[PDB]
């Protein structure tokens, strides 16, 4: 039933400090329960890192710090470290069974650890064989870009499309840069009755459009 | 050294049973209280039930109880989690905890188990070439791709040239359609002056279906 509330993303460059937000409520944080902190960094199994709303098991490093104030608690992390970079959880306890044991939304924490690069983008328009087997499917493809988190929209003539529209999550290439892709699926019809179509990619604040059209 | 063990990930249509397991090590199994938590794609975690493995004394949420069994097996040092019937919903990864004593929190995680629950048959992909285009890489090269649609599971292994092409070759991570099948984009960036010339053919091998593709992509022209 409940779940304490934290920002899905932060992100800090090594040496700096950086803070995830707890927010609990009234019969939870704010009753006299105690808080607790997960890290799982990717592919490992969550670790303990606070207990008691600022102990630290042994093992974990002075740099993680915890608190609580009223109903909501605070994870603060000094010396950001690559090693820091993970999902973090924030967890409770309340008064009802089915809050026995509470947990947070999960924050994942990136590590800047290299510069801003922007991304490439290339876009697709569905192959004539495609169109023969009653399909079209538009390709947006991203990559070299830092960090690893993009935005994607597509645009129908110049009016957002939504439906059809499927997005990976970014994914690391070999050059420790990111990937993604996002794909418009469309009737034949709908390809062939606008005249255009774009892609646009936001990344940090800037954006890159790619447009096609099927009389190509 | 105290470790939890879980089983690995499970894949099943709605309607069918399925039973995950987590083996503890390195402690006195029936004297700590094991629970399974439930992490739902994109959601944070939640906890399930928990049980007492010296007499199987067991808790359960609200919300799983009677949807979900936990059970354990003192013999082997091994918690259960237990569905009669799946549903698509239960699609999420799974966690086994140690509990501690009289505080209300979790000292030891397992890895967590995924398990995923989809109405998707084996099948094959669809493959359709994309022309190549100069207009996003740098100048003298061209990109070229072939478009994997519409197969389950995963993965698809793609090569260009039978293995003889890797300098260039990008293929992209698998997007999950809401149909429940697969989809992917291999491309290969090339000399412009080789487009005339050079034949270029992706190999796309998918083993679940026994499907093997040869796909030649030729400019537009």
């Amino acid at each position: 039933q409940s779940v304490l509330t934290q920002p899905p993303s932060v992100s800090g460059a090594p040496g700096q400090r950086v803070t995830i937000s707890c927010a609990g409520s009234s019969s939870n944080i704010g009753a006299g329960f105690d808080v607790y902190w997960y890290q799982q960094l990717p592919g490992t199994a969550p670790k303990l890192l606070i207990y008691g709303n600022n102990n630290r098991p042994s093992g974990v490093p002075d740099r993680f710090s915890g608190s609580k104030s009223g109903t909501s608690a605070s994870l603060a992390i000094t010396g950001l470290q690559a090693e820091d970079e993970a999902d973090y959880y924030c967890q409770s306890s309340g008064s009802v069974l089915s809050d026995l044991y509470v947990f947070g939304t999960g924050t994942k924490v990136t590590v800047l650890g290299q510069p801003k690069a922007a991304p490439s983008v290339t876009l697709f328009p569905p192959s004539s064989e495609e169109l023969q087997a009653n399909k079209a499917t538009l390709v947006c493809l991203i990559s070299d870009f830092y960090p690893g988190a993009v935005t994607v929209a597509w645009k129908a003539d110049s009016s957002p499309v939504k439906a059809g529209v499927e997005t990976t999550t970014p994914s690391k290439q070999s050059n420790n840069k990111y990937a993604a892709s996002s794909y418009l699926s469309l009737t034949p019809e709908q390809w062939k009755s606008h005249r255009s179509y774009s892609c646009q990619v936001t990344h940090e604040g800037s954006t890159v459009e790619k447009t096609v059209a099927p009389t190509e | 050294e105290v470790q939890l063990v879980q089983s690995g990930a499970e894949v099943k249509k709605p309607g069918e049973s399925l039973n995950i397991s987590c083996k503890a090590s390195g402690y006195s199994f029936t004297i700590y209280w094991i629970a399974w938590v439930r992490q739902l794609p994109g959601k944070g975690l939640e906890w399930m039930g928990i049980i007492y493995p010296g007499d199987s004394d067991t808790r359960y949420s609200p919300s799983f109880q009677g949807q979900v069994t936990i059970s354990a097996d003192k013999s082997i040092s091994t918690a259960y989690l237990q569905w009669r019937s799946l549903k698509a919903s239960d699609s999420a990864v799974y966690y086994c905890a140690r509990g501690v004593a009289v505080d209300w929190y979790f000292d030891l995680w397992g890895r967590g188990t995924l398990v995923t629950v989809s109405s998707a048959s084996t099948k094959g992909p669809s493959v359709f070439p994309l022309a190549p285009s100069s207009k996003s890489t740098s100048g003298g090269t061209a990109a070229l791709g072939c478009l994997v649609k519409d197969y389950f599971p995963e993965p698809v292994t793609v090569s260009w040239n039978s293995g003889a092409l890797t300098s260039g070759v990008h293929t992209f991570p698998a997007v999950l359609q809401s149909s429940g099948l697969y989809s992917l984009s291999s491309v290969v960036t090339v000399p412009s002056s080789s487009l005339g010339t050079q034949t270029y053919i992706c190999n796309v091998n998918h083993k679940p279906s026994n499907t093997k593709v040869d796909k030649r992509v030729e400019p537009k022209s």
